[PDB]
């Protein structure tokens, strides 16, 4: 997908302060709490009977890292997110069979986040930028699928 | 189904949105607009411009719709049912665009009350909004 | 909010379908396994092969369930409670699941009742089912 | 997208049966008819007040032959959705904005309209090859909003 250079500049320098220790794992508990069918996928990682079990458990900010992992690595390649995320489409959609609308979630709550984080910094052509990101790594991950 | 625990939740953020509720109302819609395009076309005779009075003047509306969800929570039914049959039989909303307007009202929520955007009021409003969407939408 | 012609269109297909319902229930099952194969997961312990007798005893328990909703169809929040527990808190189903089974369901209809399949009962199903999947999914 | 041979079988072999001069017109009307918020698009058409003045309406008929018109070039270039559709795309998308779900849903009304013209013929296996057509299509469609 296609972000203008002044959408480049807003995404990238936001995601330059971002606690990549944290974010992950934040968005990922969101996702279990808000979206609880996702817990389906995710019933390994133990007690997830509250959102303060779910924020909490060490399994869902460990896991979390890898997640925005792929996010920053998609960041590092806008203009290549379908060869970026090849491999995580094939465990996301032929292994794991998540419906690809939960992408779609996942990206949101992660825009959640990034609003909540960074307040008045988030402003609204900021997110806008976020949002063509967001959409273009669902849309990547979900190529097996089309 | 809102359960207790959700009602206090939002109640709770709508409390603490407090007057500036109109001008979040602005806010989350020109986030929608610049995010989601495509949702611009349903307002052709507005200015869409930063600072736009149409947007402002509009966005207390839309705030005013969602407190009155609130005043009325069990039985929003009832309470939406005129801007329900607006937005299906008039303005003929896709249902798609619902869940964006939603989405941009979380966003807005979250860069203004960074102490109530849990994740359990996150999800309560989450829940409210889309339940507001579902009166909205029951009208085609 | 299903109108009164709404209610009119979906019994009287309802009453066409008659004794083939649970027969057709388990078609539809079949045909969405087959043509989104992402739902198969959530029957991991069932034998999902054509002439299965399990998808057999089940679309008579899914067809069992909706004429349940047809025939209570002023009150499918209290009909279809414990179901909807069930979806929601039990067996976590996703959301975008209960479109494609009330696709499936549709085409099982069109492709058994010819002369009854019009637009506008079309439209009525639709709207019927659309209906039963907000109540299963009001409980999450 | 990729039909397995039995399933470009199954696809080309209905397709071959289809009235092209009615088809059309029957999926464009139910599309009206069922989720009337597309009707917004198509108010220079006339009457639509009512499901028979759709389905009678001369402009819906015309129309709808255009729509099927672009679906069997898609079944005649399976392997090559996206450039079939690129125009199409710059229209529905940058000029027209529909929302991409709607290509979705046009799709599946098509589906239903040959499950109704074909009853029995329209086997689940058939529909799921018709599944895999009519998503390959809108993913095509929506291109220009990825
Ligand atoms: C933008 C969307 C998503 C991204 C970027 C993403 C990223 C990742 C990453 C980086 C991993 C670790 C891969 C590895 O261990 O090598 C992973 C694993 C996993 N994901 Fe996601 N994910 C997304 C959406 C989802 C959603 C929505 C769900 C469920 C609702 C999900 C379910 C899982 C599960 C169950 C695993 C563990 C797989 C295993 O280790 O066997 N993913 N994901
Ligand atoms: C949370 C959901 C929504 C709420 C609470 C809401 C609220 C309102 C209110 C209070 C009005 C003015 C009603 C009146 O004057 O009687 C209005 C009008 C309108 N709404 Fe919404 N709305 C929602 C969703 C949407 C969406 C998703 C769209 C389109 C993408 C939309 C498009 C419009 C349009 C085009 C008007 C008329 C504006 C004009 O011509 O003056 N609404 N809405
Ligand atoms: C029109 C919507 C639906 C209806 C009317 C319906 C109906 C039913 C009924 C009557 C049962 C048995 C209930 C009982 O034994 O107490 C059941 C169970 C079940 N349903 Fe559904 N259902 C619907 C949608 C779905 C969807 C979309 C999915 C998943 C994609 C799903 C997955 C399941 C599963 C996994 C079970 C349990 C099967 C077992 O383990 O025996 N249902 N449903
Ligand atoms: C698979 C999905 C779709 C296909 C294959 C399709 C195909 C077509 C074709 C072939 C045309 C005529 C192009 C021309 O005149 O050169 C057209 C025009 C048009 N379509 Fe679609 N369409 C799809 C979805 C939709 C949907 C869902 C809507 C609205 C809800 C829509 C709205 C329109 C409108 C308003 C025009 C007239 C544009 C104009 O002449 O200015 N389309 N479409």
């Amino acid at each position: 997908v296609h972000l203008t250079p002044e959408e480049k500049s807003a995404v990238t320098a936001l995601w330059g302060k971002v606690n990549v220790d944290e974010v992950g794992g934040e968005a990922l508990g969101r996702l279990l709490v808000v979206y609880p069918w996702t817990q389906r996928f995710f019933e390994s990682f133990g007690d997830l009977s509250t959102p303060d079990a779910v924020m909490g458990n060490p399994k869902v900010k460990a896991h979390g890292k890898k997640v925005l992992g792929a996010f920053s690595d998609g960041l590092a390649h806008l203009d290549n997110l379908k060869g970026t995320f090849a491999t995580l489409s094939e465990l996301h959609c032929d292994k794991l069979h998540v419906d690809p609308e939960n992408f779609r979630l996942l990206g949101n709550v992660l825009v959640c986040v990034l609003a909540h984080h960074f307040g008045k910094e988030f402003t609204p052509p900021v997110q806008a930028a976020y949002q063509k990101v967001v959409a273009g790594v669902a849309n990547a991950l979900a190529h097996k699928y089309h | 189904v809102l359960s207790p625990a959700d009602k206090t939740n939002v109640k709770a953020a709508w409390g603490k949105v407090g007057a500036h509720a109109g001008e979040y109302g602005a806010e989350a819609l020109e986030r929608m607009f610049l995010s989601f395009p495509t949702t611009k076309t349903y307002f052709p005779h507005f200015d869409l411009s930063h600072g736009s009075a149409q947007v402002k003047g509009h966005g207390k509306k839309v705030a005013d719709a969602l407190t009155n969800a609130v005043a009325h929570v069990d039985d929003m039914p009832n309470a939406l049912s005129a801007l329900s049959d607006l937005h299906a039989h008039k303005l003929r909303v896709d249902p798609v665009n619902f869940k964006l307007l939603s989405h941009c009202l979380l966003v807005t929520l979250a860069a203004h009350l960074p102490a109530e955007f849990t994740p359990a009021v996150h999800a309560s409003l989450d829940k409210f909004l889309a339940s507001v969407s579902t009166v909205l939408t029951s009208k085609y």
